[PDB]
């Protein structure tokens, strides 16, 4: 199988490279993490929330981790450049809260009980040590859609800022409704943002007489202050075009990494399409999403790649 | 005859 013969026969075109992210098309970076290096890391279900993190498999540029202490079904895969990773101790020098092992905190005590070699600094995109998104500060509030509701434009706050990203949190609920993105998301606006718009704001879970929610009292009563509007940037709609095939990770099976095709656009999505598989199959992703990749991204990695089927 | 967001 190959990528030329298959466009020949389908006579069908790649997504260029220059459609998508540096970091979803970068290919000459080298995967430097070992079986057994530990780190810290956000927890994809709990995104506010660090664990210690071990290397248990290593694919191309692509990293399997487990948490200590934990069952391995929570094992997850990330990409080497993922910048939700972050270099043992990071949490103590950045003010972040670190979850220790199941049922067990000092790096070099923990180091010294498993004989274990932390993962090497240099390997670590984000070390908070980069120029953060400027107008957002931990505490300050904005109205966010929630990506996982997303007829709700909800009342938010910055949790968290680590290098170019923060985190969004959903006032009153839990953290499993949290995301991390950059001042271009375009789920995200100012405060007020509802009301010039003409549409409704869902307000914080249980406030008291909700449908008399007030920015300006929620404000007051909360010491906060909005993100500044000067600070939301308009993100350009992505240029994908319907047909055009990638490569993209499988959600049913993480490890495997599939031959695939826009099936359908959005402004800022894309509908990606398994060749060969049940249109069942098809998903709604983020065009920034880390798991969509130029073709060519697998076999210059070192990763296999599912061809159709 | 209260409407409320329940998420469990
Ligand atoms: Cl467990």
């Amino acid at each position: 199988w190959s990528w030329e013969s298959y466009l020949e026969e389908q006579k069908a075109i790649t997504a260029p490279v220059s459609l998508f992210q540096d970091s979803q098309a970068v290919t000459h970076n080298k995967n430097g993490f070992k079986l057994g290096m530990k780190l810290e890391g956000i927890d994809p279900q709990h995104p506010s929330m660090y664990f210690i993190l071990t290397v248990a498999e290593v694919c191309g540029y692509r990293l399997r981790l487990h948490f200590d202490g934990y069952s391995e079904c929570h094992d997850f895969w990330v990409n080497a450049n993922s910048p939700d990773i972050h270099p043992a101790g990071w949490f103590e020098k950045t003010g972040h809260k670190l979850q220790p092992p199941k049922g067990y905190f000092s790096w070099s005590q923990y180091l010294r009980s498993t004989r274990a070699q932390a993962a090497p600094k240099h390997l670590f995109v984000s070390q908070s040590h980069s120029p953060p998104p400027l107008g957002f500060q931990v505490g300050m509030k904005l109205e966010a859609v929630d990506r996982m509701n997303p007829s709700l434009v909800c009342v938010a706050s910055v949790t968290d800022v680590v290098d170019s990203r923060f985190l969004v949190h959903f006032d009153n609920w839990d953290d499993t409704y949290d995301y991390w993105c950059d001042p271009s998301s375009p789920y995200i606006h100012p405060v007020g943002w509802c009301q010039k718009q003409g549409k409704p704001l869902t307000p914080p879970q249980d406030y008291p007489d909700p449908d008399n929610f007030c920015w300006e009292k929620y404000l007051e009563e909360t010491g906060a202050s909005a993100v500044p509007t000067w600070a939301f940037k308009v993100r350009p709609p992505h240029s994908f075009l319907v047909n055009m095939k990638l490569e993209a990770v499988d959600r049913r099976n993480p490890a495997l990494i599939r031959v695939a095709s826009v099936e359908d656009v959005e402004d800022h999505r894309i509908k990606i399409h398994f060749d060969g598989w049940s249109h069942g199959y098809d998903f709604w992703i983020d065009a920034d999403h880390p798991d969509i990749h130029p073709a060519g991204w697998c076999s210059k990695t070192g990763h296999p790649l599912q061809p159709p089927l | 005859h209260r409407k409320v967001l329940r998420d469990n």
